[PDB]
């Protein structure tokens, strides 16, 4: 494991995790955006708010994290701290009473490449507005708005994973069936 | 702001903050404590705690940090991150939630005499023993037990905050009025130790009468 | 270890200028370029192998990367003739050998002149001869004494001028330190000069 | 001089605790699993969740951190924080309050051979779907879901702890002397199982995690008597 | 603007010591990594010594490694470095740097580069074991276009200033730099080059001047 | 993305940036700092407890001088995200909570243009007290407030205004609480009436004390009354 | 403060906090223990949790935090932050739900012979097997186990300050009476 530690001290002595990961400033930071709904925890009424358990993949190149592995021993993939790197500032536009930005900065998965998958678990508490008309047989139709705080898509692009949420790895709910489901 | 920088330079070059000031062995550090009442949120009877936010109004001098105005462009004063600066470790003894601490620690003002005044913010529930037997139809006996939670009376002497008004301050524009408790009388003591490991204590007291229309209407 | 190209280097306003540095080991981006002109100090041109200072003019770029690195000077200035030095950091600071950028003009042939050692100090016991070339382009090999037509090694020294303002030549002046005793044992003392600029080697004397 | 400060610095000096404890990128670091349950503090119907105080055993195997006690005064265990070292990052998936760590970062036991262990202490709210049908004189099946939040099957595998008599403990552990039973859930069974899933091409890279079954029995005496 | 002026050079004999200064201004001192640099005589740029914002930190060349120091003040914002064990080889021109790429590295955001951007006008040391000796004037006289001139010799040290008749002249002059003999002194010739129809009209004198041993010479060249 | 790295390295090393200095040339100045507010959701006032829990946007607008850089010496970059904590920050909070939080929920980016102008909008959470007039309830209307000053900062050292807009190349202030008319879900039982936004001062405090000046959004909220109407006034009354 | 700055600063110059604070390794580290209680804010009986307001106490020595206060203008005790040096990591074995060890990092008193005093304060929810025959006339015993977590008997000695709990700070309690208390 000497290589992996020669690597890891390589790449971030000349890093910066203010500056965007990409060769040129007029370049575009393309990060692909996936949602896996792991459990519909809670739909609150009165406060209109859906609280859920959700993986939010996020998948981009970080153009200066890249490496020859025959120069390291084989190495062809590594976990980093996620702090340690630029990220996307995904927020949930919506959010009700919960965080906005992801807060459990777990490890990324780099690489030799330069891409990064990172899998941050959030609970996102959203704001959805209700409609009681046919309450207790309402169908209600809940979202996510998620999008970089305070990157435009001149500098950041963000691009939907699949045209659906992963739906893989859901809990049964014992109260909501998701009839559809779908990212625009 | 560069006569500023150099004078903050200058100030914290040696300057360790977990160090008491006393510039002789046995020199007590006279730590002078008031307390501003902004909101009275609650008295929770089932939990037998008195809930307030208040601004703490604690006053001490600090050699360390005194300074010439004349050699630095007329600075007067200047406003520290406290975190930058010795504090003394005053705490809510009575505490009813574990929390001791202040809400936010801010700034203190610390003028070219030495002189710290730190105000930090903090919402306090603090322990009261209520007295049944007249509810709700009763009043309260409600202290805030302040003091330094290490150092003792050779040390660190408390004071009451004044300069002599002995009681909580409450602003008569900006207070938040509590709508079941009239505030009769707020007194503030300085309780020295009986007769080292010997503390002082200043005790902000709140006698409150509850209001009692509502049990009138509804019982 | 670091190693600068080419040592020297001629040209005219308007020419592009391309100066190479090489790194033995992988120093990655941790390059800057530093120009000095004559009786001044240093002054950063480039930091991080590409990037400008503030006040830097555009015509001077960087490029490189591990070991091989480049300076490039799209358009020479008069203000633009200097020693540019390079600089790396690995663990400790390494500056390179510097390259020198010269004005470029035509060739013009040396002046030879050899004067005797002076009468007052051969009183003293010692002996200088000069042997003096003028008014030469390039700075090309040197000047090689004879005495009595043998080769002489390791006792003269040599002296250069900078580049002149207006006709921009060179001047170069070779002087031999003799004992009087030596310097009365031979008669005939010569300097010989070998440069592009003449039709074959130029050797003048003279007896004593 | 302490020894203790000796075999610190020469197992510390130079030490990478981001990177696994492999000598080949492909080899894979074998965790031994302990689970010992100490209280079950409740099964919250309403949001589905059960409480449950718990310390995990974790031992592996640290070939930079090996040393004798023959060279190091006759020590046989340094006790260090366990931030300095490799963590194989176990985390309970299924939790439900957003909780995936352990309550308290105890030091890691540095045994002489490169054995390492670690015995945090956690407080554990995992998500257990009540099944309402025969409630109050119900049984539940309350899964705890322990894996490595960032390491693959590959790179980090999990075995049971055996006791001493060597038999592979594939159950919860419970100190019957320290134990008090819920005062409204017994626990009749608690097996757990190692499962290993997405080995095929076409899913990449396998995954593994492991799997308890708390089969808990509701004591209905509360509901019998008062309503 | 910053600026950085270095102090406390000059004449040194060899196995002494000598203490160099540089005074910083219009920056925060404290905040930034310094350098010592020597440049000697017609060579390159060589890097001396390195210190830290508050000083914990030092490096030094190996050729320097045990008998320089290297200090600071931030509250007088003096850099210092003391020199011990001096030989002819520190004989240079020092410069004190400041290292831009250093500030804020205490910040994750940061990292360090190598960017010595503000340089003083620097200071000479010279570790030489002769003394003050004044130069001695001799004719050099020709044996095309003629050349003349008078041969400065054996003085020490540096400099010394050539004059013609108080500077009635504008163009014509030649004078090269300064050669260090195997001796320890200096030598050099101050030449001009023009038409031999000038031999029998003009009188023409050669004035020489070296400070440091207070040397006025006149020298008249004639037949 | 050379450029900024250069330009980064500039403002932060080259120049010296010192975050805890205040933007000023000599301390007797003071920042502009302008504020405005969103209101993303209103998502409950407890009578009880007599909370009102929102979400709301707060837009800090002030400059910093030296944070100036000519775009064409950097590749026309006009603008820079940075972390709000690389950079003086005019640390605004709400005095008025009732739990303790005083400051913003997420603290993004701050966006730094090149003329001098730092732009940061975080969003929060809050948690604010609001006295209950209950005399007409449930036919009640409530009159909350959400006052935003510094505590690490006085009128000596900060001056607190309101944004300010453009039309037809004329400036006014915003003195509302700004709402997206299509984005903005309405709380399920209570119907904003007014909003508006103000600068309070008081004159009697002295210039060096916190309580001088702040800037308080207010909220009038009319109850719908129809969930209790229906389901306790008629049962009740008949 | 001159003279205890420049001792502070002597200490804690190569002060290690992970080895135990003794001369040689095959000592024990004697650690007095002592309990003050001065809440009893609940008794759960549903759960079988009973919250308590502790006080700590924990005294031990530390070889290496010695001085002489000659030498230090007369200093004989300091207060320094207890995150800096080596502290025991008791434990609260049978913590029901909530912290397992002390997280609120008071100072810690030095005297010049190198004793060290924490007393950090702490909030015990201990799991208690409650017996409710006798509801509301019942008596309950409940226990507070503590433990160095990490460390055993042969590297950490533990011994009790005294053989009963501190409560000369105890305040009365509405709801129950304390009969009797003792550590063993
Ligand atoms: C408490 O809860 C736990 C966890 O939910 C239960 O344990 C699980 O029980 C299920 C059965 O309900 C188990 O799933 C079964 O696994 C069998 C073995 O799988 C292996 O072999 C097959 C090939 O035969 C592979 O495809 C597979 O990947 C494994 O390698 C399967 O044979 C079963 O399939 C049959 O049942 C399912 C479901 O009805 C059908 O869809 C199939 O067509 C087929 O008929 C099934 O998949 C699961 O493995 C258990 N997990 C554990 C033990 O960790 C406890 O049973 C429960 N306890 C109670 C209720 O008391
Ligand atoms: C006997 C019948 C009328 C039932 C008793 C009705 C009682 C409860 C009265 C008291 C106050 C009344 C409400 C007051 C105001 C309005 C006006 C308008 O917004 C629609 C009806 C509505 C909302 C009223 C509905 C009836 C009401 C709720
Ligand atoms: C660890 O080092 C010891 C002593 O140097 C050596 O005997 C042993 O072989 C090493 N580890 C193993 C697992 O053998
Ligand atoms: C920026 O824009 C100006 C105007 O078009 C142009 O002159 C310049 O070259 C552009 N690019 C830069 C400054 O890198």
């Amino acid at each position: 494991s000497e290589h992996e530690t020669r690597l890891v001290a390589k790449l971030f002595k000349d890093y910066s995790s203010v500056v965007r990961p990409v060769e040129d400033h007029r370049q575009v930071v393309e990060v692909t955006v996936g949602l896996q709904l792991i459990q519909l925890i809670n739909v609150d009424e009165v406060n209109q708010i859906v609280t859920t358990n959700v993986r939010l993949k996020q998948q981009w190149v970080d153009y200066n994290l890249k490496w020859n592995p025959d120069d390291y021993g084989g190495v062809k993939k590594i976990h980093i701290p996620s702090e340690k790197i630029w990220r996307p500032d995904l927020v949930l536009y919506n959010n009700a009473d919960g965080d906005f930005a992801i807060v459990k900065f777990t490890k990324v998965l780099l690489q030799y490449t330069g891409h990064i998958t990172w899998t941050p678990p959030a609970i996102f508490k959203s704001y959805c507005e209700i409609i009681v008309t046919h309450f207790p047989f309402d169908e209600q139709n809940c979202s996510m708005k998620l999008g970089t705080w305070t990157y435009d898509g001149s500098v950041v692009a963000i691009n939907p994973e699949s045209d659906q949420p992963d739906l893989s790895n859901f809990m049964e709910s014992g109260e909501w069936v998701i009839k559809e489901s779908r990212g625009w | 702001s560069e006569a500023e920088g150099r004078l903050r330079e200058k100030l914290f070059s040696g300057y360790d903050s977990s160090v008491r000031p006393a510039r002789e062995v046995g020199d007590r550090v006279r730590v002078s404590v008031g307390l501003i009442l902004a909101q009275l949120i609650s008295l929770n009877e089932k939990d037998e705690e008195m809930s307030t936010k208040v601004y703490l109004d604690l006053e001490w001098t600090d050699y360390r940090l005194s300074w010439d105005p004349a050699e630095h462009d007329g600075i007067d004063s200047l406003r520290i991150t406290a975190e930058s600066v010795w504090l003394p470790d005053v705490v809510l003894l009575n505490n009813n939630d574990g929390n001791f601490d202040v809400a936010l620690d801010i700034s203190v003002v610390v003028s070219s005499d030495g002189s710290v005044r730190w105000q930090p913010p903090g919402i306090y529930r603090s322990s009261c023993s209520i007295q049944v037997t007249y509810f709700p139809f009763d009043w309260q006996n409600c202290t805030m037990v302040f003091s330094s939670y290490s150092y003792d009376s050779s040390e660190v002497s408390l004071q009451t905050g004044l300069g002599g008004h002995q009681e909580i301050h409450i602003h008569e524009g900006t207070f938040i009025e509590n709508g079941q408790w009239e505030i009769i009388h707020k007194p503030s003591r300085l309780i020295q130790p009986p007769g080292e490991g010997q503390r002082q204590e200043v005790i902000f007291y709140l006698i409150i009468r509850r209001k009692p229309l509502f049990y009138l209407v509804n019982v | 270890q670091m190693t600068q190209s080419p040592s020297t280097l001629s040209a005219s306003v308007g020419d592009r200028v391309t100066i190479t540095c090489r790194a033995s080991q992988s120093i990655s981006s941790w390059l800057a370029w530093f120009q000095q002109k004559p009786g001044q100090a240093p002054k950063l041109l480039i930091y991080k192998a590409s990037s400008l200072e503030s006040g830097v003019p555009s015509r001077f770029s960087g490029s490189g990367s591990g070991t091989e690195f480049s300076l490039t000077i799209s358009s020479l200035q008069p203000d633009d003739f200097a020693t540019y030095y390079c600089q790396q950091y690995n663990t400790y600071w390494t500056f390179g050998q510097g390259t020198k950028v010269e004005i470029k003009r035509t060739v013009a042939a040396p002046s030879v002149f050899i004067f005797p050692p002076s009468d007052e100090q051969l009183k003293s016991g010692t002996a200088s001869v000069v042997c003096l070339l003028n008014n030469f382009y390039p700075r090309e090999a040197k000047v090689q004494w004879k005495v009595d037509n043998a080769l002489q090694s390791g006792n003269s020294q040599e002296s250069v001028t900078e580049q002149d303002s207006k006709d921009s030549t060179y001047s170069l002046s070779s002087t031999l330190t003799l004992s009087k005793a030596d310097y009365e044992k031979h008669k005939v003392y010569a300097c010989e000069v070998t440069h592009q600029g003449l039709s074959s080697p130029v050797t003048k004397s003279f007896n004593r | 001089k302490n020894e203790e400060l000796r075999l610190y610095h020469h197992l510390f000096n130079n030490y990478d605790p981001g990177s696994r404890p492999v000598r080949e990128p492909e080899d894979t670091v074998t965790i031994s699993l302990k689970v010992t349950l100490t209280n079950l503090i409740s099964l919250n119907e309403k949001e589905e969740t059960l409480t449950t105080s718990v310390w995990i055993g974790i031992d592996w195997q640290d070939y930079r951190l090996n040393y004798s006690k023959d060279d190091f005064g006759g020590i046989e265990t340094l006790r260090v924080p366990s931030e300095l070292v490799w963590l194989p990052e176990i985390v309970l998936e299924n939790n439900i309050d957003g909780q995936f760590g352990v309550a308290y970062d105890a030091n890691v036991l540095v045994y002489e051979g490169g054995s390492v262990t670690w015995l945090p202490p956690a407080i554990y709210r995992s998500v257990c779907a009540v099944e309402v049908t025969y409630f109050p004189f119900d049984w539940q099946n309350c899964s705890l879901i322990f894996r490595s939040q960032t390491y693959n099957a590959e790179e980090v595998e999990f075995t049971f702890a055996v006791d001493n008599d060597g038999k592979t403990i594939n159950k919860i552990d419970i100190d019957t002397e320290a134990y008090t039973e819920n005062g409204e859930w017994a626990i009749d069974f608690c097996p757990g199982v190692i499962r290993r899933h997405h080995g095929g091409a076409t899913d990449g890279p396998g995954e593994t995690d492991v799997i308890y079954s708390l089969i808990i029995r509701r004591k209905p005496l509360f509901y019998v008597i008062n309503i | 603007e910053v600026q950085l002026v270095e102090s406390g050079g000059g004449l040194v004999k060899p196995g002494g010591s000598l203490r160099l200064s540089c005074a910083a201004s219009g920056f925060t001192f404290s905040g930034y990594w310094m350098h010592w640099v020597r440049q000697a005589p017609g060579k390159g740029l060589v890097w001396v010594s390195h210190i830290n914002g508050d000083g914990s930190s030092t490096t030094y060349a190996d050729s320097v490694k045990g008998r320089f120091t290297i200090s600071r003040d931030n509250a007088k914002n003096t850099l210092y470095l003391q020199m011990n064990a001096l030989r002819a080889e520190d004989t240079a021109v020092y410069y004190c740097t400041r290292d831009v790429g250093s500030y804020g590295l205490e910040s994750r955001y940061l990292t360090y580069v190598n960017w010595f951007d503000p340089w003083g006008q620097g200071t000479l040391v010279t570790v030489s074991s002769a003394s003050t000796k004044g130069p001695s004037v001799f004719p050099l006289a020709p044996s095309g276009t003629a050349a003349l001139g008078c041969l400065v010799k054996d003085y020490f040290p540096e400099p010394v200033t050539v004059s013609w008749n108080s500077g009635a002249l504008t163009s014509g002059v030649h004078t090269f730099p300064a050669v260090l003999q195997s001796s320890g002194l200096y030598s050099l010739s101050s030449v001009v080059t023009v038409p031999s129809s000038s031999l029998g009209t003009q009188t023409y004198i050669c004035n020489v001047n070296h400070k440091p041993s207070n040397t006025k010479v006149d020298k008249k060249v004639e037949p | 993305l050379n450029e900024e790295e250069r330009l980064i390295r500039h403002l932060f090393q080259e120049k010296g940036y010192n975050k805890e200095l205040r933007p000023v040339a000599h301390k007797e100045e003071s920042v502009d700092v302008a504020l405005a507010l969103t209101l993303s959701n209103l998502i409950s006032l407890k009578e009880v407890e007599e909370t009102l829990t929102t979400n709301v946007w707060i837009e800090h607008g002030w400059t910093d001088n030296r944070l100036k850089w000519n775009a064409e010496e950097f590749g026309n970059i006009s603008v820079l995200r940075l972390p709000p904590d690389m950079v003086w920050l005019p640390e605004i909070v709400l005095e008025n909570n009732n739990d303790g939080s005083f400051q913003i929920s997420y603290s993004c980016n701050v966006l730094v243009y090149h003329y001098g102008f730092v732009y940061w909008l975080p969003p929060a959470i809050f948690r604010s007290s609001c006295p209950i007039s209950v005399t007409y309830f449930p036919f009640d209307w409530q009159n909350c407030s959400l006052k935003f000053s510094s505590l690490k900062y006085t009128a000596k050292e900060i001056t607190l205004s309101l944004k300010q807009d453009a039309k037809e190349n004329r400036t006014y202030p915003v003195e509302w609480i700004i709402i997206d008319p299509e984005g903005f879900t309405e709380n399920g039982e209570w119907e904003i009436v007014h909003r508006p936004a103000r600068v309070n001062v008081d004159p009697r405090a002295p210039l060096d004390s916190p309580s001088r000046q702040d800037i308080t959004f207010y909220l009038i909220i009319r109850r719908k009354p129809l969930f209790y109407i229906i389901n306790i006034l008629v049962p009740c009354v008949l």
